[PDB]
């Protein structure tokens, strides 16, 4: 329960650091080019491949 | 964009659903006003018929 609560509280803290677009949302981040394959697999794993 | 058109379409669809509901309420209000006007016209017509009947009764009495 403490691990799940830490995960949910981390998601809640991360939701504060976003930037909306008036019923839209956009954000920037930094990921490795060697980790670009798993990140692209997760991006395709999204509901839209946005 | 695709999400741009989707968001504009969602906002326009919400506004269209709200406008359709408000127009249905306004048409219901117009129908209720027409029903009240029909009831008032029926009351005035019954009053005019009773007035003509009482006038004919007074004329026959005289």
């Amino acid at each position: 329960l403490w691990t799940r609560a830490q995960d949910e509280v981390a998601r809640l803290k991360a939701l504060e650091e976003l930037a909306s677009g008036r019923f839209g949302f956009a954000l920037l981040g930094y990921v490795p080019v060697k980790a670009k394959p798993k990140v692209e697999e997760a991006l395709a794993r999204h509901k839209e491949s946005v | 964009s695709k999400l741009e058109a989707i968001l504009s379409q969602e906002v326009e669809a919400e506004i269209q659903a709200l406008l359709q509901e408000a127009e249905a309420k306004a048409e219901a209000v117009k129908r209720e006003a027409e029903e009240k006007a029909k009831a008032l016209l029926q009351a005035r017509e019954r009053a005019l018929e009773a007035q003509y009947r009482a006038a004919l009764r007074r004329a026959e009495s005289a």
